[PDB]
């Protein structure tokens, strides 16, 4: 199961 | 901006026997940037229809990847694998020998 | 023994060329389970190993869903880091991101982990404790502010201690006839002469699983490393790995040396010698 955040950098 | 040049092994899936079906195996590695060409030969000539795996890489960030396709091994045919990449002047050829 | 869930993303841009080119593998230990690539035609999540086919039409969704946002948000960085190094729109740069869990043989978390990189180079990294981040230039310290912003440690070490960790014990109970058997090597040593005083003695480990494995050669019981060639383990192609070691050696002294072979699925080592 992938990770379902993520953010700009 | 930081480059690095593929190591190459050209190797059978199992030992290799004349007459009797394998898989010729092409693994590219320790290399970047990912955008590379890999050629599987057979007598110096290009192999149709080859097939390689998901790009992925290793701690140090560096790509690899294995190209294959099935062949049969014989006592004269010559079988290689030619890569080439930004990192190389001119292609790499490396030439299958079973032993290793 | 202990396993490990790792997820591996690749974004490069095209200058001039459109989108850029994004590819996600997952694994279990040494096995790839699914597979995402920009350029082929399903725009899916796929499956790579039989055990994860049983998953349901709303795992596919949300795997799916997860692995687009992140491809977004890769190439909007690529843009974004262009900028924080001043570097011209010509050119053709990577964004690789890695994350994962690691549990024990009872299942439990021991680690957790999350790291990028720009052009090959470490750019950000989530520190041990999954707390705050360590960035490697001036640049990835914009981003290291943001992220403390945007709360992004918690949010990965909730995906890390949790998720990552139940989802990687359900995978190892789905396809335990394989993700949890072990496969030893299949050992065997080669000799060819290379002069009329020396030869090689090429000590092989074919077939086994996992990957990991130590091949040593020791002359008269201790480890030599000079005259030694040692290959990258290598996939076989059907889920196996191989490994060789070579030593060159006076003809007439092969019995002097020894190759050992430690590995998982062997509870000990082997031996071996080129003759009885
Ligand atoms: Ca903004
Ligand atoms: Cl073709
Ligand atoms: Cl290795
Ligand atoms: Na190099
Ligand atoms: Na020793």
């Amino acid at each position: 199961n992938s990770a379902s955040f993520s953010t700009f950098k | 901006m930081i480059q690095r040049t593929p190591k190459i092994q050209v190797y059978s899936r199992h030992p290799a026997e004349n007459g009797k079906s394998n898989f010729l195996n092409c693994y590219v590695s320790g290399f970047h940037p990912s955008d590379i060409e890999v050629d599987l030969l057979k007598n110096g000539e290009r192999i149709e229809k080859v097939e390689h795996s998901d790009l992925s890489f290793s701690k140090d960030w560096s790509f690899y990847l294995l190209y294959y396709t099935e062949f049969t091994p014989t006592e004269k045919d010559e079988y290689a694998c030619r890569v080439n990449h930004v990192t190389l002047s001119q292609p790499k050829i490396v030439k299958w020998d079973r032993d290793m | 023994g202990s396993h490990s869930m790792r997820y591996f993303y690749t974004s490069v841009s095209r200058p001039g060329r459109g989108e850029p080119r994004f590819i996600a593998v997952g694994y279990v230990d040494d096995t790839q389970f699914v597979r995402f690539d920009s350029d082929a035609a399903s725009q899916r999540m796929e499956p790579r190993a039989p055990w994860i086919e049983q998953e349901g039409p709303e795992y596919w969704d949300q795997e799916t869903r997860n692995v687009k946002a992140q491809s977004q948000t890769d190439r909007v960085d690529l843009g974004t880091l262009r900028g924080y190094y001043n570097q011209s729109e010509d050119g053709s740069h990577t964004i690789q991101i890695m994350y994962g869990c690691d549990v024990g043989p009872d299942g439990r978390f021991l680690r957790g982990y999350r790291q990028d990189a720009y052009d090959g180079k470490d750019y950000i990294a989530l520190n041990e404790d999954l707390r705050s981040w360590t960035a490697a230039d001036m640049a990835a310290q914009i981003t290291k502010r943001k992220w403390e912003a945007a709360h992004a440690a918690e949010q990965q070490r909730a995906y890390l201690e949790g998720r990552c960790v139940e989802w990687l014990r359900r995978y190892l109970e789905n396809g335990k006839e394989t993700l949890q058997r072990t496969d030893p090597p299949k050992t065997h040593m080669t000799h060819h002469p290379i002069s009329d005083h020396e030869a090689t003695l090429r000590c092989w480990a074919l077939g086994f699983y996992p990957a990991e494995i130590t091949l040593t050669w020791q002359r008269d019981g201790e480890d030599q490393t000079q005259d030694t060639e040692l290959v990258e383990t290598r996939p076989a192609g059907d889920g196996t790995f191989q490994k060789w070691a070579a030593v060159v050696v006076p003809s007439g002294e092969e019995q002097r040396y020894t190759c050992h072979v430690q590995h998982e699925g062997l509870p000990k080592p082997l031996t071996l010698r080129w003759e009885l």
